[PDB]
RNA sequence: GUAAAGCGCACGCAGGCGGUUUGUUAAGUCAGAUGUGAAAUCCCCGGGCUCAACCUGGGAACUGCAUCUGAUACUGGCAAGCUUGAGUCUCGUAGAGGGGGGUAGAAUUCCAGGUGUAGCGGUGAAAUGCGUAGAGAUCUGGAGGAAUACCGGUGGCGAAGGCGGCCCCCUGGACGAAGACUGACGCUCAGGUGCGAAAGCGUGGGGAGCAAACAGGAUUAGAUACCCUGGUAGUCCACGCCGUAAACGAUGUCGACUUGGAGGUUGUGCCCUUGAGGCGUGGCUUCCGGAGCUAACGCGUUAAGUCGACCGCCUGGGGAGUAC
């Protein structure tokens, strides 16, 4: 297991008899993810990954899940890099060309508390949009700033964030993501066989790629 | 009842190339050999093994390429109940050449071509495309 | 619908060598027990149907037993009818 | 599958198809040659009418049949086997499978008697009806017929239709276990033969309850109905007949492949069996669903997916499954 051998396998038996070729076993009526076979996915998934990470690309992190958001919002922010850990909407991508616009407000209306743009006017007003704000950051403070298409995308669990695949896969955006059992390996084309969850065991690997990010531009 | 061994040949093929499996399991016979040789010098097929001294199997390897099988499609042809003997000026071309049309001829069953070109006729078999 | 006696009987009866009850004659006879026997069982009742569509079973996979043996080998044809007069 | 279309289901003659090895034959099969396939059409190249239509030289073709000479993989014949198909033996297991004969209890109805006295029964109300000749109620005894609460269930069995108390007799099939044996004896099947819910028919029994018909009482504008009070065939039995049904999974029989999940029923191997229990491995069977299929709904290893042997059937709706 290199290092990772702090998550080894999850889901219970409902499986999936295309992540198949990626167990061990089933001890303890579980499927074990034969991390034997899993390091050259493990470290290589950041392979291919600095490349495009190189040429400043755009690398966005989906991962809504209860467990994974806190600590998603930092894995991203590891430089320039992107997040969306807050229920994947269904146009951030695939209808890009329109909620890029609803954004904006996010933009003003967020300076403008920000700075000294708010206290003016009724209180009553502000009161009521000083909340606005908040909800806009979680669906889009984190893939905000994108200029706009993501060179690719990494998200925690497939199964979870399928939308996320979906849309990305129909422009054509690399399919970085960790399928387990239950997942479906057929929508990532960079197959990552491993838990959908675990603190200890996500937090390993989230900001685990974020290295050939940060570390392959320049 | 297995009325038609070769069939069963063929379609465990293309069944297994669907299931994306390694090889296929069954018992060969002198015919099926003959067959499955050419379906590996033509390049449908990795290799082919025959197990049991008593009782013959054959490990019939699959072959793949890219993110596909490499049998695109196979059925059968002279089938029993009625069969098809074509002459040397008769064996037809599968898939105007980019397929194979094995046929047993009296010197053997090869592919359509070599039979062709050989001058002799034979009865078809199949069309591996 | 039969016996352990009257059966493993009638098999050596027929049969070459022992356990060999898989022998064309051991099955002609095997049959034909039941079979010249259940006519009692059926000689009343009538309305069995039921176990009287098994009868048939019994007479006509023997039938198929009789041509078999026919085309296989004429002799032990014609000389296993004879113990038992079947063929008329 | 639901659009037209799977015989209601079995057995099986003919016919069709036939697991595997060797040898042999050389019939089908293929190769060659030889006859012959009239000429004219057609076609290719080329000629001749000023071109063309038209005419014409040569060749191709005439899909074919016959004979001869080979080739032998494949189909067939034949000879010898071979065991995995099929089947026989052994031992067990489960079962509302079938025919026969008894039998038990609950209830209904009717009869007789006691106690008792003004109702009961039924309805949406009502009425018809049963009650002072004493009902109803309740108790005691008796007669008779039909059906078998609970168990009982996504249950089980059967080819189908279908099959429920218990007991016995006679009997058909299915499944596992490890072997023993026969050695392709197989799969399908026009016609044919047989089985076939209910109703209906005949003869003769039986007849409690239910109930077409029929009679009253209501309801209604009418009510040849729905509701009520009665009630005949029939329903039950034996023997014979009639063959139909949404005889439905609206899905023919047989064999081989093809990701998975949960549950039922019944069998068996191994296991601290110590133990309920763990690991398997068969038959049958529910529901969910992937691939793929589908016009969609949906089907989905029990396929409507992927294939092979055989059969039945459909070809617009009405007329008409009628007429003859
Ligand atoms: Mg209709
Ligand atoms: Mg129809
Ligand atoms: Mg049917
Ligand atoms: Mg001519
Ligand atoms: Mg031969
Ligand atoms: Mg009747
Ligand atoms: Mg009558
Ligand atoms: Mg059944
Ligand atoms: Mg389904």
């Amino acid at each position: 297991m290199l290092k990772a051998g702090v998550h080894f396998g999850h889901q219970t038996r409902y499986w999936n008899p295309k992540m198949k070729p990626f167990i061990f076993g089933a001890r303890n009526k579980v499927h074990i993810i034969n991390l034997e076979k899993t390091v050259p996915m493990f470290n290589e998934a950041l392979a291919e990954l600095n490349k495009i990470a190189s040429r400043k690309g755009k690398i966005l992190f989906v991962g809504t899940k209860r467990a994974a958001s806190e600590a998603v919002k930092d894995a991203a922010l590891s430089c320039d890099q992107f997040f969306v850990n807050h229920r994947w909407l269904g146009g951030m991508l695939t209808n890009w060309k329109t909620v890029r616009q609803s954004i904006k407000r996010l933009k003003d209306l967020e300076t403008q508390s920000q700075d000294g743009t708010f206290d003016k006017l009724t209180k009553k007003e502000a009161l009521m949009r000083t909340r606005e704000l908040e909800k806009l950051e979680n669906s889009l403070g984190g893939i905000k700033d994108m200029g706009g298409l993501p060179d690719a995308l990494f998200v925690i669990d497939a199964d979870h964030e399928h939308i996320a695949i979906k849309e990305a896969n129909n422009l054509g955006i690399p399919v970085f993501a960790i399928v387990d059992t239950n997942s479906d390996p057929d929508g990532v084309d960079f197959v990552i066989p491993g838990n959908d969850d675990a603190i200890r065991a996500v937090t390993l690997y989230l900001g685990a790629v974020a290295a050939t990010v940060r570390e392959g531009r320049s | 009842s297995m009325q038609d061994p070769i069939a069963d040949m063929l379609t465990r093929i293309r069944n297994g190339q669907a299931a994306n499996k390694a090889a296929v399991t069954m018992p060969s016979s002198k015919l099926k050999v003959a067959i499955a040789n050419v379906l590996k010098e033509e390049g449908f097929i990795e290799d082919f093994k025959v197990e049991g001294d008593t009782k013959p199997e054959l490990e019939l390897t699959l072959k793949y390429f890219q993110g596909k099988a490499v049998v695109e499609s196979i059925q059968r042809v002279s089938r029993p109940g009625l069969r098809i003997y074509k002459r040397k000026d008769e064996l037809p071309k599968v898939m105007a050449g980019l397929g194979i049309a094995v046929v047993s001829t009296s010197k053997g069953v090869m592919t359509d071509r070599a039979a062709r070109q050989a001058g002799l006729g034979g009865e078809i078999i199949c069309y591996v495309a | 619908s039969l016996s352990t006696e009257a059966t493993a009987k009638i098999v050596s009866e027929f049969g070459r060598d022992a356990n060999d009850t898989g022998s064309t004659e051991v099955q002609v006879a095997l049959l034909t027990a039941q079979i010249n026997h259940l006519q009692g069982h059926f000689a009343e009742h009538k309305k069995d149907h039921h176990s009287r569509r098994g009868l048939l079973r019994m007479v006509s996979q023997r039938r198929k037993l009789l041509d078999y043996l026919k085309r296989k080998d004429v002799a032990r044809y014609t000389q296993l009818i004879e113990r038992l007069g079947l063929r008329r």
